[PDB]
């Protein structure tokens, strides 16, 4: 020198990032799904479909996630690691794509500002900050 | 009614007007279930080819795939009534296309009944039991000493319908399955079936432990079909049929064709001889006259 | 307090008499009070938090109404 609007959580948003689901080394991956997060727990999910028209529909999920989410990031093959005040908890995408949204906790502490250094060299290996200050 | 004066009130109660003028409407719509926020703006006058119609994101989210269909159904119906109940229909539509998306478990009837019913049965059955809590995998004791699995995918209302049960064992398992029956009925019938068998598991039992079975590897107890070897680039395939465990099961061989034409004829020849008294090795190693190897 | 088997879960670390042995910190026991015990229920948590969740949304939806 315009600006689109999608979905509008009602609830404020706490990250946006992308997965590269169905998984069946390079940093940058082509990612077929799209994410967002919010604070009060609320997930958004969208998906290239192109089923029962055979014309591209935008498939879109929202998920009502438990607790206060503080932090989330990503992880290599369909896989988000999201913290609430209670447990870090993680989430599989990896399967259209996921009805109900299934969490197990990691039995770490409350991590607030995640992050994942994928080393594919074993296994994945990850940072965290604790809410204590470690 | 005929009228759009109670016929409004009777087919959408939980919408109602803001305006003296009935021209901007506002409430909830119900379909399956679920009230769904929404407002709606006529003119002045009574006309829908440019009537504005908001809405929450959690309906256009559902309505997404039919926009260009809800924006051609405004403009080509004559009447608000008339359009909202093709709006009605297909909210239900797009939802029982996107069932899959909402369905969930009832908080005070699910994961309240289940457990109780999980203590009724007995806490040392229960082995797998997933995350969702769809998937409950139980375990059976015969009187020889077996262990039988049973996979049971729960639905959201659980007792109301049947659940999926895939069960192992050979038979077609017929459940007779009510609404007052649970997890203790199945059980029961689990544990029919397990004990009518007690004679079939004797025989696919001696038949895994004597025996040197070939490509059902870590045989699951579903297997109607065990691949008995015998000699060398041979094997017998024999099907029990497992409602007459000790009666013929149905048999062929595989290999080599200069060697599998005697072993036939034999067969053939000794086929009166099978008794149904004796064990199915017994049984074989008279007719076929041979002895197996163990584990070659 | 602390977390000294490196799981990322606080334990409580206990040091029983000096009477044992003139010795540091021998004599110890490590506990969670849950599982982790050392010394010298998921699917009913899951429903809790289901359940949680939707009566977070039926407040919701509540609040909605009455505006």
């Amino acid at each position: 020198t315009l600006v689109k609007i999608l979905h509008h959580l009602e609830e404020p948003v706490i990250f946006i990032g992308a997965l590269k689901t169905e998984p069946q080394p390079d940093e940058d991956v082509h990612c077929d799904c799209l994410v967002a997060f919010g604070h009060h727990g609320r997930m958004l999910a969208i998906k290239a479909s192109w089923d029962e028209s055979g014309k591209l529909v935008p498939e879109l999920r929202e998920y009502c996630l438990p607790g206060p989410v503080l932090c989330a990031a990503c992880g290599g093959g369909g896989r988000v690691y999201h913290s609430t005040p209670s447990d870090l908890c993680v989430v599989d995408l990896s399967r259209p794509e996921e009805g109900p949204g299934g969490l197990p906790p990691m039995l770490c502490p409350a991590s607030l500002n995640i992050c994942s250094v994928v080393s594919l060299s074993g296994g994945t290996k990850l940072l965290a900050l604790s809410a204590k200050g470690r | 009614m005929a009228v759009t004066e109670a016929s409004l009130l009777r087919q959408c109660p939980l919408l109602l007007p803001q305006n003296r003028s009935k021209t901007v409407y506002e409430g909830f719509i119900s379909a399956q279930g679920r009230d769904f926020h929404l407002r709606i703006v006529l003119p002045e006058d009574l006309q829908l080819k440019n009537a504005r119609l908001l809405c929450s994101w959690q309906l256009r989210t559902i309505l997404s795939g039919y926009h260009r269909i809800v924006q051609q159904r405004m403009q080509h119906s004559p009447d608000l009534m008339s359009f909202m109940m093709e709006l009605k229909m297909l909210l239900e539509v797009a939802l029982k296309n996107r069932q899959e998306l909402y369905a969930l478990p009832p908080p005070p009837q699910f994961y309240s009944s289940l457990i109780e019913e999980i203590g009724t049965l007995g806490w040392d059955k229960l082995v797998y039991a997933d995350t969702c809590f769809s998937t409950i995998k139980l375990k059976a004791e015969d009187a020889s000493g077996r262990e039988h699995l049973i996979t049971l995918k729960l639905k959201a209302k659980y007792p109301a319908e049947s659940p999926d049960y895939f069960v192992d064992f050979p038979v077609p398992f017929c459940a007779s399955w009510t609404p007052q029956s649970s997890l203790i009925s199945i059980y029961s019938q689990f544990l029919a079936a397990i004990e009518s068998l007690k004679a079939f598991w004797d025989v696919m039992d001696e038949i895994d432990e004597k025996t040197w079975v070939l490509e059902p590897e870590k045989p699951p107890r579903s297997a109607t079909a065990r691949r008995i070897a015998l000699g060398n680039n041979v094997s017998i395939n024999i099907e029990v049929d497992p409602r007459h465990p000790t009666m013929l099961p149905e048999c062929f061989f595989l290999g080599a064709d200069h060697v599998v034409k005697p072993l036939g004829i034999k067969l053939s020849r000794n086929i009166h001889l099978w008794d149904p008294e004796n064990s199915v090795l017994q049984n074989l190693k008279d007719v076929l006259e041979i002895d197996f190897p163990a584990r070659a | 307090i602390d977390d000294f088997i490196g799981s990322g879960t606080e334990q409580v670390l206990l040091l029983f008499k000096d009477s044992l042995n003139s010795d540091c910190l021998t004599s110890f026991k490590i506990t969670d009070l849950g599982k982790i015990n050392y010394s010298s229920v998921p699917p009913l948590e899951t429903g809790l938090k289901v359940c949680f969740s939707s009566f977070r949304e039926l407040r919701q939806h509540l609040l909605l109404k009455e505006k």
